[PDB]
C-alpha cells in the first residue's frame, strides 16, 4: 500500500481506507503510522525500480507462504 | 468507541508540533548518563 | 497516550516516553472500587 | 500415497535449500 504510487498524489484518505480495509489493522494503529509517517518516512525520493522488483516479490512468496501455513 | 481522535486529526496536530521543533531548532532530549556532572545537584533537589 | 508517545518522542529519547506512558496506566483503588487508568492523566505524578 | 510423498519430497529439499539463501531461480 505504501509504496503504491496512485495514493501518493498528496491528500487522499484513501490511504487510511486501505489500510483498516485491505491490511488489517486497528485505529491505534493507523495514529502510529501517521505519525511514524511523518517523523521517519519520506517521499522525497521514490525507490528505484530494482528494490521494487525485489519488493514484489518477496511479498509474493510471503503471501504465497502464510497462506500455505493457514 | 476507542480513541476519539482519528488519524486525519493527528496528523493535523503532529505536523504542527513537527514544525515547531524543526523551526525552533530544538535538540531532544537525551537519556540521563551513568556519569553525568548534576547526578548529585538533581538528586538532592529531587529528595529533599 | 497513542498521541502522547509521539510527542513525547519528539522531545525526549524514547526510553523516557515509554516509561511516563505506561506509568499513567497503573490501576486505581479506592476502597473497594479499582479500575485501570486508559485514557485520562494522572495529575499526582511529579512529572504530571 | 505415492504421489503425495513424492510431492512432499520435492517441498522438503525445496524449503531446505530456501533456507540457505543468504534470487531469482529461487524466486521462481
Amino acid at each position: 500500500i505504501l509504496e503504491n504510487e496512485n495514493y501518493s498524489k498528496n491528500e487522499s484518505d484513501e490511504l487510511f481506507f486501505h489500510l483498516e480495509n485491505k491490511a488489517k489493522l486497528t485505529r491505534e494503529q493507523i495514529l502510529v503510522l501517521t505519525m511514524s509517517m511523518k517523523t521517519s518516512f519520506k517521499n522525497k525520493e521514490p525507490l528505484d525500480i530494482k528494490t521494487r522488483t525485489q519488493i514484489l516479490e518477496a511479498n509474493s512468496i510471503l503471501e504465497n507462504l502464510w497462506k500455505l501455513q493457514e | 468507541n476507542g480513541p476519539e481522535i482519528t488519524p486525519e486529526e493527528a496528523t493535523t496536530i503532529f505536523s504542527v508540533m513537527v514544525e515547531w521543533l524543526e523551526s525552533r531548532s530544538f535538540s531532544p532530549i537525551p537519556f540521563p548518563p551513568l556519569t553525568y556532572k548534576n547526578d548529585t545537584k538533581i538528586l538532592v533537589l529531587a529528595l529533599e | 497516550f497513542t498521541l502522547l508517545n509521539r510527542l513525547l518522542r519528539l522531545i525526549v529519547d524514547p526510553n523516557i516516553a515509554d516509561y511516563i506512558t505506561a506509568k499513567n496506566n497503573v490501576v486505581i483503588n479506592f476502597k473497594d472500587m479499582s479500575h485501570v487508568n486508559k485514557y485520562g492523566l494522572i495529575r499526582g505524578l511529579k512529572f504530571a | 500415497e505415492k504421489f503425495n510423498p513424492f510431492e512432499i519430497l520435492p517441498e522438503s529439499i525445496e524449503l531446505f535449500r530456501t533456507l540457505a539463501l543468504i534470487s531469482l531461480s529461487e524466486t521462481a
